[PDB]
């Protein structure tokens, strides 16, 4: 019911790094003080590091279990835009902002940091452990797949838009803008290939997928709590980057068809200005009465 | 949720085993106690009701000023006197929100329903204090309603146009195409639907001046009329409608069928353009003995013959175009393409079908024109003359554009007044009136044509409303004896009312002597043929009523030879959607869709029970798709033989049965002399 | 793969080296040899040819029955006594498949290049043998080209209009917006391109008769606009060519363009309506001070002043509309348009820029009216006034709308005959005859501001090409200063013919006592500063030819004083599409895009070097792309200072530069005095 | 040395059919006699098949095994093309030019016609049997992957070519042009990373790397042979064809390094008649000059 839509939908969004002139940043990230430099680098390589897994493993593992053409199709599509694009366009940002020496450094800090690596190991093993024919194993995996694209990056998110509704980092914005909002849209179609999976499943199985998606989400949750003490305490931004994850949490369950899971929260308003009758052929006599 | 919701939502709360019917009064009750009491704007007395409608541009003060204040305040008192009180919450519902008249601000009610009947009454007299007092009587009784255009928009400023429907007839011509677009948007403008006959555009691969398959069909000025009516859509507030009719004959007539397909493409595809497809017998007859048939150009037809192919008779020409080497055509197999019909109006509804030849074996006035296509609810079946209209600087030629009034009958309340007679002279000289009031200023045709044809259209409502409420089910042969004998009174009393307009006048319409109503053959089937009930039971809901007999329809011959007819057509039954409402009644002479309708209005949902649906006539409110649509066709045919115009006709199918079966009912209701079908409501 | 066409591709193919150039001659003959020679229908006699040709009715008898015979052979004797050879295989492919004459079924070759000419020399002299055989010796000497339509069409029976370029005025009505539909597709008809107005019409969200948020803006009537564009489509041979213009400061300027983003809705999106943006001197100043601007609702404004937005001057006007509580506003960032119009024309190539205090600071007749918008091609400057187009049976405000006529000298071979002043004369009478011979029965503004205002358009070609084969760089301040002196000596001619023109026939222009022709300041700085060139190499390029002075420049002032002037507009420089390729030249004043372009028809591969390309001017043909765009931009403000109309103006880019060198180039172009941008075309 | 070089060409390449309005073809299309509409329907459908697998398999399997983060880009990026542009473009010139009768009986076509069936079953036979870490598996596949791409594709291509080059079709053309532009530079692209693993062998796996791919083009083209003159033979072009194939087997060879194993012959002339931006904001010295 859905596959045309999204596929219209994902190839009319079609961008490219190139697009966005990134060199006028240096003109605001210059007036940034250390702890607000040394948060956004953070942030940027904790994106670059899950969305790489996201290109490499979760996207094209999810195209080869799911059957039909047209999904085949929609999801080639969403691996391309994480590869060719999205890699890209961080990759961009990073080498304008910073030189090599420290780029290399950040994301030895963040390829160390246990916060990043506890998120990005647990979705990489659910990915891991797709079996063959097995619908139940491909549905936890989709189910990690939501809550990377609609949830885990949006604690990362949160500091460039937090930056763009106050007017810096604007080119840098913009392609963060134009990523998440692909991200977006992943989310929303592999909680739809999800769903379709759990209407498939008896009652009893039905309740034990949602307390696997649930206890899930308690771990990712618990996970990113720490993780955004550790990079918006020293920014004091942590309290606000909490109602952020919530909120987005909510939207990641609504994706996979459940229901919220926390009260709803207003959010920071720096962060939101960023943001056929059977045919039969006539026999005659049909002509007299 | 309001009190008034929660009383109508607890008739679908069962008590006993039975539905809780008697609580929708309750609901109106709340509604009035709680909304439109309060929402009510009061004045001291009429005279500053009056004043204040009259300066703040709510009402036009011309037709007023011919009233002094004494007569406009007993009009008032005479619509007031009745007490009428609004017997279900929707009836109520639907004229506070469609039809009363609301502040610029739409935060408070003006017109109650008896201030509305008395503009209306008033705008209809013309100066005449009885006959304001006449139609208030006739409408609060809820005898007869005026159309929605006329109902809501008589006697006010900001008033669109009276006229439901217009036809246009659209010329071979680019200039002709551009006024119709021009003249479409103008219409849809003033708010009526409008109907363009397509049929006379040469079709796809025909030469503009010697240079060949250059023409882009009838498909390029549908995508213009598309727009057009996209464009004009009523100041955005209703989506504007438009119709397109089509001969069968056409060669255009599968691309434009593929208009409506649901795979078209969008340079195709035509999505707020109705279609519809004028069929003469001679495809009936082609499909009947599966002879291949031949679709022809137009442009062709007209440069060998000098005349447009649909203005002349196809069941004797069909042989000639097929034999004329200088006539282009397509072969087709006319049982595919009414296979593909009934596949289309599964779909989706369209097209409507016109049985041209049924249309054109009874009506009055082939002189003038025959019948070539309908309107966009295609009960409409009027004489037009195509226009001229030629390049700037240069006069035109201004034919005949197809534009009627239209009024129903509630027959309930006319069968229990016993007052069919009165009740159809005084629709009649409403309908008159609305016609001599209308002056439409940017299409021409449409203007001379109502100047001349004085054409008008008497519906008829709540026809199943009073079968069930009267034990008598839709389908069984009193119900079509009924029928038969009540439109027989209805057209009777309608020649007679239209003959003592043109003898009180002395006019009649325009090329008047030419008709079957001046050489008497209209009066053929009256004067041989006694129309009275064949049932006793019929009969007595007939007495107390003169039903006319073929004296008196010798008599009526007799004066209209001596005195002529006013109005060229008299009757026409329209779908009468939502003014039905009001009225308490049935959708036109239709059966019911459903005994209980859930409509949801805003975040609440409504429960509308059929005006008089209660236990012990349950199973009399059967439901249209549970009812063999032959008896349908049957009732319909009865009904239509003693009406001059069509009725729209609207098929009601279940899921399970095959286009085949659509076919088949097409069919039948052509073999029965269905002038048109509307529609093709799938369950 | 014929051998022409071998004898062509073998250019790529390089020998020593470079490519084979003289090969494309050979090609040539081989064109003549084996195909058009074959396929050319040859007659006993010229007698037996024009008998031919006018009996199978592709001829005018009437152009043809003003001369003997004897006339009309010594005519084509002239012509052909020339001896002339197409330079290269294009130019005569495009000749022969484009503009000569072929039979009814496209097989044969009717005309050739000589045939052609005589026949338009004979339709251009109305009579006169002798002017005849100047305007025979004028084109075969390719010194002057009269556009496609003139060309084409000339003296052929079965032909559209001689003029392409159409520029309607839409006012803010219903009746308005249809006449203005019908007249589009009526011009489009004629194969005509036709530009739309439409700052007049009001913005989406106004009201319309006192009911608020009903207009559905300016994109529905560009929807409608560009479906009859869609339908128009000459015949089914040429896709229909619409252009639409709105000022900047109406508020549907972003929806507007929002109909060109490819993220556009199908609702949204018009695919075959070019779209042009009207910038005013106030919108640029608001942007460089980074003030925030407001975007109008016209219809606001037209009930507070009585006068449309875009018929007064927003510079004295957007402080007064900004302060008036009764005009309706909303805020928007001017930069931001900026950006985003870089943006769309780096997509698209969309929409052409008009910066109208640039176009009105120097326009002879802002006391008829101000250049509001500019054409198709976005080269048309002159003055319109809406015409207020009544409902039916009402007279028509019938105004002026914009139809010049084009015409090109190839600047090459003017310069190389020295014969600036003949060709020009001789030109600007041809345009005089074609623009009096034009009747359009359809469009009667169009009808009336020809007659009125006899605007002609006499443009230039072969600009890069003559300033290469001289050994002279485009972006040269020497080939500026060539620019300079030879578009100074065009305007001294055209202005000194009209005038002329103007004795003779006793009559000049509607309206031109008001224009600053009569009063003396067009000629201000022609009376002050001199225009001879500043190189030597230019003033040898001059040599044999006289170049105005001031003294000269004060006497045609005088002249122009005493006399008038016959045509309110003389000059626009056309981008010259196919008409470049016939007679062997570069397009338009712009730069060459490639050196050798390759080409596909049909089958074939096919190769254009610019003309008299060669490796000793192989760097002087310097593509546009490589060019810079500021050097370019000083190259067309020093042609527009002699040019009253504007020139088609195409910006070159490369795919480096981003959307900030894009606003960069349109904002010197501003700066420096450039009137209209036509295309961002991206390498 | 090139990987670079070809993700620019690959993603300026960009396009979708939507692009290129097929209306224009319907004429042409309906003037056609019934065999060549039948023979036009039937080519384009096994192209269809052939890109639906190459989209849904080859691209992504070859991508999988393939080491470095820009050379996955580029395959993502071309098996986004198979299916996701490529296999789509085909439904909409059949959406376009046929019932929906036709184009339903020409897909149950594909699925039972053994020459169609063959030539998917061997293509995807090796894509599946590549191994982790396994180069020889690898090399295979990418043999067959040129193969497909350069080789294959060619008995279909013919057709629209050979219209197109007559002025025939050539909206419908154009797409395939398109197409035919990108299967170009894909089997090069493909044909690079084959070279690279041949070039580690020993001179004795190099001899037999040679029989293999010679093997498989024999076999290859024996089954294609028999396809084109299925195919061709009702409208009279087989020996054409065969001809068209034998160049485009040698180009195949080329692309992995390998000299032409078929003699030279002339094709026919009409075949070869038949072949967002940078965004920066305004400073306020840009309005003054
Ligand atoms: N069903 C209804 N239809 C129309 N108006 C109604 C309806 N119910 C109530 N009203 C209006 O609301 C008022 C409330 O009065 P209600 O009907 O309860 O009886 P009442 O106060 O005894 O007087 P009366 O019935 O004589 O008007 C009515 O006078 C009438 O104006
Ligand atoms: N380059 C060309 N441009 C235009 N017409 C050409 C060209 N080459 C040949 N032709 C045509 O072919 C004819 C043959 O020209 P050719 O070069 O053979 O010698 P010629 O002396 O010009 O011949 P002729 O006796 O026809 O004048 C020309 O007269 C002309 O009609
Ligand atoms: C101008 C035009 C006409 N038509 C079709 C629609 C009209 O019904 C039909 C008649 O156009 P006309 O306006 O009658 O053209 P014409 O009078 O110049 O040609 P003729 O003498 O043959 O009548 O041509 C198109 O389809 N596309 C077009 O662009
Ligand atoms: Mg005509
Ligand atoms: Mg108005
Ligand atoms: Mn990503
Ligand atoms: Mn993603
Ligand atoms: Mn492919
Ligand atoms: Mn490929």
């Amino acid at each position: 019911d859905f596959t045309q839509m999204f596929y219209n939908q994902n190839v009319k969004q079609f961008w490219l790094p190139e697009e966005i002139a990134l060199n006028g940043d240096l003109l605001t990230w210059k007036y940034l003080g250390k702890n607000e430099q040394d948060t956004y680098m953070k942030v940027l390589a904790g994106l670059t590091l899950l969305d790489t897994e996201q290109g490499n493993t979760g996207m094209p593992i999810v195209a080869e279990h799911v059957d039909g053409h047209q999904r085949k199709a929609v999801l080639n599509f969403m691996a391309m835009m994480e590869n060719a694009v999205h890699a890209k366009s961080y990759s961009n940002i990073f080498m304008t902002l910073a030189p090599t020496e420290t780029i290399n450094e950040v994301f030895e800090w963040v390829k160390q940091n246990k916060y990043l690596q506890k998120k990005a190991q647990m979705i990489v093993g659910l990915y891991k452990a797709i079996q063959k024919d097995d619908e139940i194993s491909l549905f936890k995996a989709m189910v990690a797949s939501v809550y990377l694209e609609s949830f885990l990056f949006y604690s990362g998110f949160y500091y460039p838009l937090y930056f763009y509704g106050q007017g810096k980092l604007m080119q840098s914005g913009e392609i963060i803008n134009l990523i998440l909002r692909d991200e977006a849209i992943h989310g929303v179609y592999v909680g739809l290939l999800a769903q379709e999976i759990y209407n498939k499943q008896t009652e009893e199985k039905k309740a034990e997928l949602r307390e696997f998606a649930i206890d899930l989400l308690n771990q990712l949750y618990e996970n990113e709590l720490e993780y955004t003490e550790d990079l918006y305490d020293q920014v004091g931004l942590s309290h606000d980057v909490k109602k952020f994850i919530r909120y987005n949490a909510n939207k990641a369950l609504m994706n996979l068809g459940f229901d919220p899971y926390f009260e709803e929260e207003d959010i920071n308003p720096i962060v939101l200005n960023g943001l056929k009758a059977t045919v039969e052929p006539l026999k005659d006599d049909d002509f007299y009465f | 949720v309001p009190k008034w919701i929660q009383l109508n939502n607890e008739i679908m709360i069962q008590k006993d085993g039975k539905f809780q019917f008697d609580k929708d009064k309750e609901a109106v009750h709340s509604y009035f106690v709680d909304y439109i009491n309060q929402n009510t704007v009061f004045f001291h007395n009429l005279k500053e009701k009056l004043d204040y409608l009259v300066e703040n541009q709510y009402y036009e003060e011309e037709f007023l000023s011919l009233y002094s204040f004494e007569d406009i305040k007993e009009v008032f008192k005479t619509a007031y006197a009745k007490k009428f009180r609004f017997p279900s919450f929707m009836s109520a519902f639907k004229f506070y929100n469609d039809y009363a008249l609301k502040t610029n601000d739409k935060k408070k009610i003006l017109e109650r329903y008896e201030d509305r009947i008395s503009i209306v009454a008033l705008f209809f007299a013309n100066g005449d204090t009885e006959k304001a007092k006449e139609y208030v009587n006739l409408m609060i009784n809820q005898e007869y309603q005026p159309s929605t255009p006329t109902f809501l928009n008589a006697g006010r400023k900001r008033r669109g146009e009276l006229v439901s429907c217009f036809l246009l007839e659209v010329n071979d011509s680019l200039n002709d195409i551009s006024r119709a677009i021009d003249i479409s948007m103008q219409l849809s403008k003033l708010g009526g639907g409008v109907s363009l006959n397509l049929s006379k555009l040469r079709a796809k691969g025909e030469a503009i001046k010697d240079v060949e398959n250059a023409t882009k069909g009838v498909v390029g000025v549908m995508k213009l009329l598309d727009n057009a009516f996209r464009y004009a859509d009523q100041m955005g507030q209703r989506q504007g409608s438009g119709a397109a009719y089509l001969n069968i004959f056409h060669r255009d007539i599968n691309d434009f069928l593929d208009t409506k397909k649901i795979s078209a493409d969008e340079d195709v595809r035509v999505k707020t353009l109705s279609i519809g497809v004028v069929i003469p017998d001679k495809f009936v007859e082609l499909a009947r003995e599966d002879k291949a048939a031949y679709v022809f150009y137009p442009h062709t037809i007209y440069k060998e013959y000098g005349q447009h192919m649909d203005e002349m008779d196809m069941n004797e020409m069909y042989d000639k175009f097929v034999d004329n080497p200088r006539v282009k055509k397509e072969k087709i197999n006319p049982r595919k393409l009414l296979e593909k019909l009934a596949m289309l109006r599964s779909e989706s509804g369209y097209p409507y079908i016109m049985f041209q030849d049924n249309v054109n074996k009874v009506h009055a006035n082939n002189h003038i024109s025959k019948v070539k296509f309908s309107n966009l609810c295609s009960e409409v079946l009027q004489a037009s003359q195509v226009s001229s209209y030629t390049d700037y600087d240069e006069e035109d030629e201004i034919g005949l554009d197809i534009s009627c009034n239209l009024g129903s009958l509630n027959i309930l309340n006319v069968m229990e007044h016993k007052s069919i007679e009165k009740t159809v002279k005084l629709a009649t000289d409403s309908l008159t009136h609305v016609s001599e009031t209308t002056d439409i200023r940017n299409a021409p045709a449409v203007r001379r044509a109502n100047k001349a044809m004085k054409s008008i259209g008497l519906g008829a409502m709540n026809l199943h409303g009073y079968l069930a409420q009267n034990g008598i089910a839709y389908e069984s042969p009193e119900a079509r004896d009924f029928a038969n004998t009540f439109f027989m009174m209805v057209n009777f009393y309608s020649i007679q009312r239209s003959a003592e307009i043109a003898k009180e006048k002395g006019e009649t319409f325009d090329q008047y002597e030419g008709s079957t109503y001046a050489t008497g053959e209209y009066f053929d089937k009256y004067v041989s043929t006694d129309f009275s009930p064949k049932y006793e039971k019929i009969a007595n809901l007939f007495e107390g009523m003169h039903i006319p007999t073929t004296e008196d329809w010798k008599k009526l011959k007799a004066f209209v030879a001596e005195h002529g007819m006013y109005h060229s057509y008299r009757l026409c039954i329209a779908p009468t959607g939502s003014i039905s409402y009001v009225q308490s009644s049935t959708a036109s002479v239709m059966p019911i869709m459903e005994r209980i309708e859930e409509r949801t209005y805003g975040n609440s949902k409504t429960y509308y029970p059929m005006p008089g649906l209660a236990s012990n006539n349950w199973f009399f409110y059967k439901e249209a798709y549970d009812m063999d649509m032959f008896k349908v066709v049957d009732m319909i045919a009865t009904i239509q033989q003693h009406i001059d115009q069509g009725i729209s006709f609207t098929l009601f199918l279940k899921d399970t049965m095959t286009t085949r079966d659509l076919n088949r009912i097409d069919l039948y209701a052509h073999h029965r002399g269905i002038k048109t079908i509307y529609y093709a409501r799938t369950k």
